[PDB]
């Protein structure tokens, strides 16, 4: 809080926060894409896709 | 260099050389396996192997001749090589049996064995002849359920399935008076052969005609044989070409030579003028590859076919081969088609002048069936002399940009990608 209670301080950390916080999830999006590449998608039939793949 | 051609009873075709040793005669039909249909595929090859029978082949070998024959798409030809001088005797050989024996060689124990040499036959091409089992399916889907796309060996289970009445009912149908043609090449005169066939009279089959059809007609598709136990991939690759008596019948082919053909372990080859190498050898993106302008009857294939070990990069090869291809329509330089013009004369000159008649009278007889006439050697050279860089712009941006393709391939072709991004590199983006 920054505080006795939810005041100015608190809202001002919380927007400089909510600035913050969707470049981290950019960088979470980038590993977590990192890690699909390695294996690819997996598929409806939840079997190997290793034999029929199209780009 | 005279090419000449009348007609009494039957067509008489002919092209002398003095200097040549032997004299080749042979009757050449205008229908071949573009007449068959999908289920008596494979008799004009079995009519050519059991007429080199060993039983008719040593009948002509006591007298001195040699058999050769040969199964196209449009044509078919019966010949029969022999000396200067015993240019009588082959067509002694030629009547005796196409007329005489032409029940004797249909025996249930010469056809059986000949049955059974042309499945072993037919067999081994389809297990090990990779390149041209990937062309002849070329054709087979670019021309699909139309008569382009019959095979010439025919296939193995129409091929099984056949039978002496078969053939009878194929020789009845276009073994025909009008739809053949007598050739006779090597140092014979003209005057020379008409005597020796106007003589013997009777006609045998007179104003009979053959069966019609409907027209070949090419469709953009593709056939892939994976086999990834075979160590290569061999693919061709093409656009709808020209018929034969066509006006860009040599646009087509010189655009073809433009790109010609490669083999990677031939420093010679490695040298050419062809500005694709410089993107083909960086990574050594195949053993070889030779582009061809296929000429038929009613249509043509201009393209490409390649062989390859790298498999992992299949897509910059056909990538950089029809980025090439793309230039024909926006910038070839003059230096390119005059390379064309030069390599094109000499590769026309090696074929219409070899010192093999019988590859001669193939050339020759193939011709008067379609066009009545055959164009000089000297005459081809004055058209492609006059073929500009804007004819072949003219040419490859009605055939090439923008236009369907036809593919197959064979071996490891995983890498080979889909049809949309092979079809999307027929053009460019532009502003
Ligand atoms: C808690 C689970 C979960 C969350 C939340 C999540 N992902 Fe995924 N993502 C997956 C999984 C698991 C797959 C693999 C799916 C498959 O191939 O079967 C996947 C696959 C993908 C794919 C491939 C296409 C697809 O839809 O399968 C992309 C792109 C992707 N995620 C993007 C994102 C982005 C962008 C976010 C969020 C901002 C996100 N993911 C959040 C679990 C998640």
């Amino acid at each position: 809080w920054g505080g006795f209670s939810v005041s100015n301080p608190t809202i001002q950390r919380f927007f400089a926060l909510h600035y913050l916080v969707p470049f981290i999830i950019a960088a979470m999006v980038i590993m977590h894409l990192m890690a699909l590449h390695i294996h690819g998608s997996s598929n409806p039939l939840g079997i190997t896709g290793n034999l029929d793949r199209i780009p | 260099a005279e090419v000449t051609q009348l007609s009494n009873g039957i067509v008489v075709a002919t092209e002398h050389n003095p200097s040549a040793h032997t004299a080749s005669v042979g009757v050449v039909f205008g229908s071949g396996a573009a007449n068959e249909n999908p289920y008596n595929n494979g008799v004009s090859n079995l009519w050519k192997n059991i007429f080199l029978s060993k039983e008719n082949s040593a009948v002509a070998a006591k007298e001195g001749l040699a058999l050769s024959s040969n199964i196209s798409r449009d044509f078919q030809s019966y010949i029969v090589s022999s000396l200067p001088g015993s240019t009588d005797k082959s067509l002694d050989f030629l009547n005796q049996s196409f007329i005489q024996q032409k029940a004797n060689l249909l025996s249930s124990s010469n056809f059986e064995a000949t049955k059974k040499s042309v499945l072993k036959q037919v067999q081994d091409f389809e297990d090990n002849d990779h390149p041209n089992r990937v062309l002849e399916h070329l054709h087979s889907t670019a021309f699909q359920n139309t008569p382009l796309s019959l095979p010439t060996r025919g296939t193995l289970e129409s091929l099984e399935n056949l039978v002496v009445a078969d053939l009878e009912s194929f020789a009845n149908n276009h073994f025909l008076n009008s739809n053949a043609v007598v050739v006779g090449t090597g140092n014979i005169k003209h005057e020379d052969l008409v005597n020796s066939i106007e003589s013997k009279n009777l006609s045998l089959q007179t104003g009979t005609k053959p069966v019609l059809k409907k027209k070949a007609a090419f469709l953009g598709s593709e056939v892939r044989l994976r086999d990834d136990t075979l160590p290569k991939a061999w693919i061709s690759l093409a656009v709808e070409g020209e018929p034969v008596n066509s006006p860009n019948y040599f646009v087509a082919k010189l655009a073809a030579q433009i790109f010609g053909s490669y083999n990677a372990f031939e420093p010679a080859s490695r040298l050419q003028g062809i500005k694709l190498l410089d993107n083909i050898q960086e990574y050594q993106l195949c053993d070889n590859f030779n582009h061809f302008s296929l000429s038929y009857k009613d249509s043509g294939l201009w393209g490409f076919s390649t062989a390859t070990r790298n498999v992992t990069m299949i897509d910059d090869l056909i990538h950089f081969t029809l980025k090439q291809w793309n230039r024909l329509t926006i910038s070839v330089t003059d230096t390119e088609v005059e390379r064309a013009k030069s390599l094109l004369k000499l590769q026309l000159g090696q074929l219409y002048e070899s010192g093999n008649p019988v590859n001669d009278a193939n050339l020759l007889g193939a011709e008067v069936l379609i066009k009545g006439s055959k164009l000089s050697l000297g005459e081809a050279f004055k058209k492609i002399d006059a073929i500009t860089v804007k004819d072949v712009k003219a040419w490859a941006g009605k055939r090439l940009w923008d236009q369907d393709i036809a593919i197959a391939g064979t071996g490891q072709i995983e890498g080979l990608l889909d049809y949309m991004r092979i079809r999307s590199d027929m053009s460019m983006m532009r502003w």
